[PDB]
RNA sequence: GAGGCAGCAGUUAGGAAUCUUCCGCAAUGGGCGCAAGCCUGACGGAGCGACGCCGCUUGGAGGAAGAAGCCCUUCGGGGUGUAAACUCCUGAACCCGGGACGAAACCCCCGACGAGGGGACUGACGGUACCGGGGUAAUAGCGCCGGCCAACUCCGUGCCAGCAGCCGCGGUAAUACGGAGGGCGCGAGCGUUACCCGGAUUCACUGGGCGUAAAGGGCGUGUAGGCGGCCUGGGGCGUCCCAUGUGAAAGA
RNA sequence: UAGUA
RNA sequence: AUUGAAAUC
């Protein structure tokens, strides 16, 4: 665009959108289940993907993916949302924290550790 | 009309050295006579001189390259490589005496106008003054 | 009524004052209308107090009461020791 | 801190002969004498075409794992460099050179930049006789660093000073034996040292 | 003596009726560390000989690098196709500091010490190109003077 | 220094008062080119004595009136009526301009 | 009728989340007072929280052709590994002793209620810092190892359970899942999520474009606006130069 | 007809 | 059962 063009009009900042309203920043948010399903995925997978409906302190009412083996979560359960998508399920954009409120970490679970919540075992002590 | 008289110039220099012509005209202004000297005695030009062509004065400039090369493609090397305007009647271009660009690590110049007259970038720096920077070569 | 007084720079358990004139009304180390000198009441540079004491006559000149301290200070400094 | 744990291991891994048990480290086994290559299940294997990342990765944790140093604080003299006047390759290196916890092992009153190090944080070592306790310490040029006339009676710093008895030292370190005291005369130069590393390439590490 | 870093190989494939058929492509320079470089593109069934006539080809392709210090005379700028690069001076201390593939150029050629820029089209035979072109549009003091002489 | 502009009287359809309007030309900050840009004043002028095209120099001065802070220094040259014209003319475009 | 913590603390509510209802006016500073002093949750300190930065510790030197255990194995072997055990040496913690600077003024006396000289009182932090003596081998975790990117083998599992920042892994031999061995990277931290700049010359002033990739207005007329040929002279608004004033402190 | 070159 | 499946006996 010639100068007195840009003069005029200037340019603009595209500023694209959050991925995650889990509104005011907040790295984390605080719900309640309302669903507890089983899902399956897409695009060229199979498998029983579990994932929760989650009712919102921010108002809010978003499905949610519970990683880990296995789980302890039904209808009033109260949980903590960190997001990041999960991909293979279309709609999915926040993770539950496990070992946060009544979402357990996972027993038996050995390696990555902090992820999943499960505290450090004293079998090998 | 022609909107930048200066800037022709610079280009019908720029095309008729790529051909590898040994003249080109130039309508004749006494600015753009000013920066032909620069060109003449920072050694990118053989000479200019005027001549009245169909009637009216223009400036014939003597271009000047290189050695006819060795392979294949013995087209000379260049002495002008890059003519550049750089203050266009769009964006008018000034530096202060702080802010002349030194060209190329000195190889090159910039011919920039001021109120002691048509300046290379040294000549304008030990003369200490800015102004409009004209254009560049190397 | 302007001050000559100390004005507290340093960290905690290292004060280091600054003999500074200001309006009495601003804070402790607030803005300033001049420094004059400075003070380091554990001495532990060999320069540890300094004073313009041109300065420091001038303010009194124009009527500045110095804190208690920060008089006792100019004093060391000559600012009233005459002839 | 530091490192703790299985010193001539890295005597290995890096490929390079690492003296960091200084006595053995030295003597018909560093293990660079018995199993010159990497540690673990894949160590006699078969090496891949190295990456150019790698390849710097390893240059930095070569000349880092010799000075016995936090990752942390070795950047920080890195980045300290650099922005400081002159050729940042070298004055890193200088740096680290300077660091009591090593001026002590270059200096011969310990055989290893660990051991080294105990004796200054055991107060063990004074510079300018005021006795320091930091293995950061930075020597500059002129200083002393002596031993605590506390400490000279030490079965470890009688032992350790008979040996560079006739030994000679470094040419930017002066060195009294028997009163047991040694100078900083300046920083060293590049070629001073016959550091086994590419210095260059660490500069590249930290500059992606 | 002459050095040789590969910079890239990869495997291409054309078709015939039934199955692939693949080929591979050889990105290698040659240096003596002292204003002499060379770059070359070795084809072959496979990968040893592809390599093996990228150094054949790169020995028969050098340049002069006027070496002022570590360094070089000026800034080059050069747009090889879609792809641009640009080579800045730099005092002693600095460093190559430059991708992959203009690095291993500009370092087998005695550069110690550069300012780079790939810009645009990054596609490294493009890019290597360019830098190599860059080089080859060096000039210094000397060829200058003698240039506009006469 | 109370700042001293110099205008074009625009208007004189106020009592002891004249719209003066200020052209004012400048690098733009981040493009470069020489933009123009202006501002109209109102101007005291106790003798009604100036009129539409005078160009006058303007003094910064004691509050006269909500938004008259600036009285009539001199007259530099009269005249001008092509330059009120201009500003009349940019005026009626608005008028074509609407919905 | 009474009231108005967005003073210091503290309570409660909202929240993913944010401290002690602490000590002292000893210092600095403010108010009043001729003064002695009185007031001061300004302040000066201690408390809590890896929330951040910095320093330091969990040892140092010896020590097998190499214990056992566990992991591989082509059944000879390879690895964890100088690692441990074990021998010497130093001696974080902890015990005892001593012990601050921070505070010399206002005030009194001399001199003259001035200058100058002399004297007295006063420490919250605190029996803390620091010094001297004694003295114990005394804490390690977290992430990662398909490509990008540094690090690989064996079981389990069989489009299941699960992983996944993007590209993509899993359908009975999975370096990608879960586990173990090993390895890489950091280290009182290591990860995660959120947000900001970067890379992104991906709003391009420096520094981009529009035949087919997104992008020429369906075409004109001409409004404001942008832009303007060759020569001379005046003005000096843009532009340039010199001096000078300003650009507080902190920060860099 | 799905995953799969 | 077929092929790893979906479908189908």
């Amino acid at each position: 665009p010639t100068i007195n063009q840009l003069v005029r009009k200037g340019r603009e900042k595209v500023r694209k959108k959050s991925k995650v309203p889990a509104l005011k920043g907040a790295p984390f948010r605080r719900g309640v289940c309302t669903v507890v399903r089983t899902v399956t995925p897409k695009k060229p997978n199979s498998a029983l993907r579990k994932v929760a409906k989650v009712r919102l302190t921010s108002g809010y009412e978003v499905t949610a993916y519970i990683p880990g083996e296995g789980h302890n979560l039904q209808e009033h359960s109260v949980v903590l949302i960190r997001g990041g998508r999960v991909k293979d399920l279309p709609g999915v954009r926040y993770h539950i924290v496990r070992g946060v409120y009544d979402a357990a970490g996972v027993k038996d679970r050995k390696k990555s550790r902090s992820k999943y919540g499960t505290k450090k075992p004293k079998e090998a002590a | 009309m022609l909107t930048d008289p200066i800037a022709d110039m610079l280009t019908r220099i720029r095309n008729a050295t790529r051909v590898y012509k040994e003249s080109t005209d130039v309508p004749a202004s006494r600015f753009k006579e000013e920066i032909l000297r620069i060109l003449a005695r920072e050694g990118f030009i053989k000479g200019y001189e005027r001549v009245d062509v169909d009637g009216k004065p223009y400036l014939r400039v003597y271009l000047k390259y290189g050695p006819r090369r060795q392979g294949p493609d013995p087209r000379p090397e260049q002495v002008i490589h890059h003519i550049r305007r750089i203050s266009k009647p769009g964006r008018r271009v000034y530096v202060g005496v702080k802010e002349i660009p030194r060209v190329r690590r000195g190889l090159g110049i910039a011919i920039l106008s001021t109120s002691k007259g048509v300046l290379t970038d040294r000549e304008a720096r030990k003369l200490g003054v800015g102004g409009e920077l004209i254009c560049e070569v190397w | 009524m302007v001050k000559i007084r100390l004005a507290r720079f340093g960290s905690k358990h290292n004060p280091h004052y600054r003999i500074v004139v200001t309006d009495a009304r601003r804070k402790r180390d607030g803005k300033y209308i001049e420094k004059i000198g400075y003070y380091d009441p554990r001495k532990t540079t060999p320069d540890w107090l300094k004073v313009d004491v041109e300065r420091a006559r001038y303010w009194l000149s124009v009527g500045a009461q110095p804190t208690d301290t920060a008089r006792r200070l100019l004093r060391q400094a000559g600012v009233f020791r005459q002839e | 801190g530091r490192y703790i744990g299985p010193v001539c291991r890295l005597c290995r891994r890096e490929g390079v002969k690492l003296y960091l048990k200084g006595e053995r480290c030295y003597s018909p086994k560093c293990a660079m004498e018995r199993r010159p290559y990497p540690p673990g299940q894949h160590g006699q294997k078969r090496a891949r075409r190295p990456s150019d990342y790698a390849v710097r990765l390893r240059e930095k944790q070569k000349l880092r794992r010799i000075y016995g140093i936090s990752e942390r604080q070795f950047r920080n003299l890195f980045e300290e460099a650099s922005k400081k006047k002159g050729v940042t390759g070298s004055v890193f290196l200088g740096l680290l050179e300077s660091r009591l916890d090593n001026v002590v092992y270059r200096l011969g009153f310990a055989v290893s930049r660990r051991q080294a190090r105990q004796l200054v944080r055991h107060g063990h070592i004074t510079v300018n006789g005021r006795r320091v306790d930091l293995p950061s310490y930075r020597v500059r040029p002129g200083d002393e660093i002596a031993v605590a006339e506390k400490s000279r009676n030490l079965e470890l710093i009688r032992q350790n000073l008979e040996a560079m008895k006739g030994r000679k030292v470094g040419p930017w370190l002066s060195l009294d034996v028997e009163g047991m005291k040694g100078k900083f005369l300046r920083l060293p130069d590049r070629e001073d040292l016959a550091l086994p590393v590419n210095e260059q390439l660490v500069i590249e590490f930290y500059s992606r | 003596d002459f050095e040789e870093k590969m910079i890239l190989i990869r495997r291409t494939a054309r078709m015939q009726a039934g199955g692939r058929r693949f080929r591979f492509g050889a990105l290698v320079v040659v240096g003596d560390r002292q204003g002499r470089v060379g770059l070359g593109f070795g084809k072959a069934p496979e990968v040893p000989l592809a390599v093996q006539k990228a150094g054949y080809y790169a020995r028969r392709n050098m340049v002069e690098v006027p070496l002022q210090n570590g360094t070089i005379p000026h800034e080059i700028e050069v747009e090889f196709g879609a792809s641009k690069i640009v080579l800045k001076p730099a005092a002693p201390g600095t460093g190559v500091i430059a991708g992959a593939v203009p690095r291993a150029i500009l370092e087998l050629a005695g550069v110690t010490d550069i300012l780079t820029k790939e810009l645009g089209s990054r596609n490294p035979i493009n890019i290597a190109y360019a830098t190599m072109e860059a080089l080859r549009q060096l000039r210094t003091k000397a060829d200058v003077e003698r240039l506009r002489k006469g | 220094p109370k700042k001293v502009l110099t205008g074009v009287v625009v208007s004189d359809k106020m009592q002891k008062t004249v719209t003066v309007l200020v052209e004012r030309q400048f690098p733009h900050p981040l493009y470069g080119k020489v933009i123009k840009r202006s501002k109209k004043y109102l101007a005291h002028d106790p003798e009604e004595k100036y009129k539409l095209g005078d160009v006058v120099e303007i003094i910064e001065s004691r509050p006269i009136s909500k938004r008259k802070r600036f009285r009539v220094l001199r007259l530099v040259e009269s005249g001008r009526m092509d330059l009120v014209e201009k500003y009349l003319i940019r005026r009626q475009n608005y008028e074509s301009l609407s919905k």
